[PDB]
């Protein structure tokens, strides 16, 4: 498991073409995580799912329902 | 709204109780101070080039003229340790004072009143917040209005009835495929198109995408009655 | 937004390839430990700015194949798929105008430029379709003619102007975007605020390297010479002089980096605030989004920063 | 060395002191006496050898 | 014991309070020290027992005084000092 | 969420109770 990256040589990590959410940041958009017989792996940090929003001149949507959410924020 | 809110507050108690890392922002202030105090003290055991780190030792080792040479090394090095400590505390103090001004700003816009700023009180449209005391800090619980479900509708920028373009006074025009209804952007509440809900400006030959419909005038049945 | 990531090695910087010099450095305690912890925290905060600024959304947004913008031309602001790397025509100009062995290590950035363009593309694609909604909640399809109509109603301009003058608003806007491209291409100093970050970093690193040649009262600045000349007891005197000064040199560097670290983070917080108020939604603040009544803004990526194009009435 | 009020003026290097609280020379507890505990020792050094 | 004194134990010098300790040491264990590498305990060489070492009380002195145009009455505050430790002054 | 060398810890101007009463 000897691979090369823009940050440098990385030993002990398998390269997975599938992109996942960053767990342990490394660099150059590369991150490592412990997953599936589980072992460390290397992957490109994903920006999330691709959502293509329909767009048209005559098309619009009106929200039919709402939800009250409570956000927690902390400051020193 | 009574169930959604009460159910939301319950999740806050379960999250803060189950997840202890949500407060890590405050724990960092405790760890940073512990490292500074611990490090500042451990520097006393360092020689700083001196024969020994104990003052009475050097005074009890070298002669008066020879001791001062070594004692100066300890005073010089130990002096730099304080400069390093004070230097970091002044810098770290700037990060805390910047946070304090931020906390004081949120309480004004979020807690006391209602804030129109985008995502300043948190995601969604802000309503009101709950201040909560926390060690060496403060916690804000922000209640917001988040839209959930939506449905695609047909819209037109204007309506044409008597030859003069009719525009919405508030909300937008929507249609289910048969008749054109007026509705707010944040929720779906069908409303009949009327002169009171629309305004008359220009003609029908200017607006691009204008459609034809029947604008109901409440004054018609009154004049007939 | 982001500043160059640097990692200084205080073991090699002070004592090159020297055992005796190293043993004399251990007498000074944790000084070499503090210098690494301070610089380590800086590199983390430099990348933390990109997370709080560049990414305002958890989803990627794309434009439809059929482009009806209502008369505006976004070809300049949106990425060009024909290019080898994803960037817009404006970002192409933004990147072009802005641009060791002693133990100084340049760490790579946590966020690549290609991934920055994806953030802007998501924000740009959203405003074209979802308008102000995607930032405040789930993506909500709205027609453009309705989008600008609401943005004028918020500033006190009845939407009558839009539908009637739409042809005129299309000419003023498109002509305005063209002026931005010409100004950015002709004027290379518009990004000078970003060039200063590069110049300051180079000056700090250049000085830090030049301090190695200073004598600091020692007979010679080369450690090998002191060891190849003086006896073991006499060499300790000369080596201590070099170490003592090189310690002050590192303390000066870290001190300046911590000060600049507070400046870059302050700027990053401002960028995150504008993207929230100016880009995602519409702000009523006075001259926060730029002179005039704020309509909406286009985020654009630039080296070690971000550019905001503010459309105002 | 007269009184605490003078120490305030002495600390501020001013003959006028505005209302408030100010820090003066620190207080420290001195030892009451010296304590010496050593093991028993008798015989003379090996001057014979 | 229970007093501020200058102690010398088999060449170990220092100033602090000496008290009996429930802290246990091993047979070979004599001079201990804290996270700061300063001795927090010692065993008496002659009679064998463990003594807890605490530094003699210390702190800052804050003077509470009104404006000079008001009056000269002053109140002294002893920082981190017990009432029984004041007479030491 | 949770020395002998002359480092003093100043008490806060306001107790945890007062901040809770705000």
């Amino acid at each position: 498991n000897v691979f090369q990256t823009r940050a440098g040589c990385l030993i002990g990590a398998e390269h997975v073409n599938n992109s996942y959410e960053c767990d342990i940041p490394i660099g150059a958009g590369i991150c490592a995580s412990y997953q599936t017989s589980q072992s460390i792996i290397a992957y490109t940090m994903s920006l999330g799912a691709e959502n293509s929003v329909a767009y048209s001149n005559n098309s619009i949507a009106i929200p039919t329902n709402f939800t009250i959410s409570v956000t927690t924020e902390i400051l020193p | 709204i009574a169930n959604q809110f009460n159910s939301a507050i319950g999740k806050i108690q379960d999250s803060l109780s189950s997840t202890a890392s949500a407060l890590g922002k405050l724990q960092d202030v405790v760890n940073q101070n512990a490292q500074a105090l611990n490090t500042l003290v451990k520097q006393l055991s360092s020689n700083f080039g001196a024969i020994s780190s104990v003052l009475n030792d050097i005074l009890s080792r070298l002669d008066p003229p020879e001791a001062e040479v070594q004692i100066d090394r300890l005073i010089t090095g130990r002096l730099q340790s304080l400069q390093t400590y004070v230097t970091q505390q002044l810098i770290r103090a700037a990060e805390i004072r910047a946070s304090a001004n931020l906390a004081a700003t949120k309480m004004s816009e979020c807690v006391l009143g209602q804030s129109k700023r985008v995502d300043f009180c948190g995601k969604g449209y802000h309503l009101m917040s709950f201040p909560q005391s926390a060690p060496h800090g403060v916690v804000f619980l922000h209640v917001t209005y988040v839209p959930a479900q939506e449905k695609n509708f047909t819209t037109a920028p204007a309506i044409c009835h008597d030859g003069k373009a009719h525009f919405p006074r508030e909300g937008v025009f929507v249609s289910n495929g048969t008749h054109w209804f007026v509705t707010q952007r944040n929720f779906y509440e069908p409303q009949i198109i009327t002169t009171d809900n629309t305004f008359v400006s220009g003609n029908c030959d200017v607006v691009i995408g204008i459609v034809n419909n029947t604008v109901y005038d409440p004054l018609q049945p009154e004049l007939d009655s | 937004v982001s500043m160059t990531k640097t990692s200084v090695d205080c073991t090699m910087y002070i004592c090159g390839d020297s055992t005796e010099c190293s043993n004399l450095l251990l007498q000074y305690g944790s000084f070499c430990t503090q210098l690494n912890r301070a610089l380590t925290g800086i590199a983390v905060e430099q990348d933390k700015n990109t997370q709080e600024v560049f990414a305002q959304v958890k989803q990627i947004y794309k434009t439809p194949p059929i482009k009806d913008f209502g008369g505006f031309n976004f070809s300049q602001i949106l990425p060009d798929p024909s290019k080898p790397s994803k960037r817009s025509f404006i970002e192409d100009l933004l990147f072009n105008k802005v641009t060791k062995f002693n133990g100084l290590t340049v760490l790579p950035p946590l966020l690549t430029d290609e991934m920055i363009a994806q953030y802007t593309s998501a924000l740009l694609a959203g405003t074209i379709t979802s308008g102000w909604t995607f930032g405040a909640g789930a993506a909500l399809q709205i027609p453009f003619a309705m989008q600008m109509a609401y943005r004028f109603n918020g500033i006190g301009v009845t939407q009558n102007v839009l539908y009637e003058n739409q042809k005129l608003i299309a000419n003023q806007f498109n002509s305005a975007i063209g002026k931005i491209q010409d100004s950015l291409s002709s004027t290379a100093s518009a990004l000078g605020k970003l060039q200063d970050v590069v110049n300051q970093n180079a000056q700090a690193l250049n000085t830090l390297v030049k301090q190695l040649s200073s004598n600091f009262g020692a007979i010679s600045s080369v450690l090998n010479d002191i060891l190849s000349r003086l006896d073991p007891p006499e060499a300790e005197v000369q080596i201590d002089r070099l170490i003592t000064g090189r310690l002050q040199s590192l303390q000066t560097y870290v001190t300046q980096q911590l000060i600049r670290a507070a400046e870059i983070r302050a700027s990053a917080n401002l960028a995150a605030t504008k993207m929230s108020e100016c880009v995602l939604g519409q702000s009523k603040r006075v001259d926060f989004c730029g002179k005039g009544y704020h309509l909406m803004s286009f985020p654009q990526s630039a080296p070690h920063g971000v550019v905001f194009l503010h459309v105002t009435y | 060395a007269l009184d605490p009020l003078s120490e305030t003026k002495c600390t501020l290097k001013s003959f006028t002191v505005e209302k408030g609280i100010y820090q003066t020379s620190n207080f420290r507890v001195q030892p009451t006496e010296s304590i010496v505990r050593f093991p028993n020792i008798t015989n003379l050094c090996p001057f014979g050898e | 014991k229970n007093k501020c004194v200058n102690f010398n134990f088999n060449g170990l010098t220092g100033t602090g309070v000496l008290t009996e300790s429930n802290k246990k040491f091993l047979p070979f264990q004599q001079f201990g020290r804290d996270i700061a590498d300063t001795t927090d305990a010692v065993r008496d060489p002659q009679t064998l027992e463990i003594l807890d070492i605490t530094p003699c009380s210390f702190g800052g002195v804050s003077v509470i005084t009104p404006g000079t145009n008001t009056s000269n009455q002053v109140a002294v505050l002893y920082q981190g000092v017990n009432c029984t430790e004041v007479p030491v002054a």
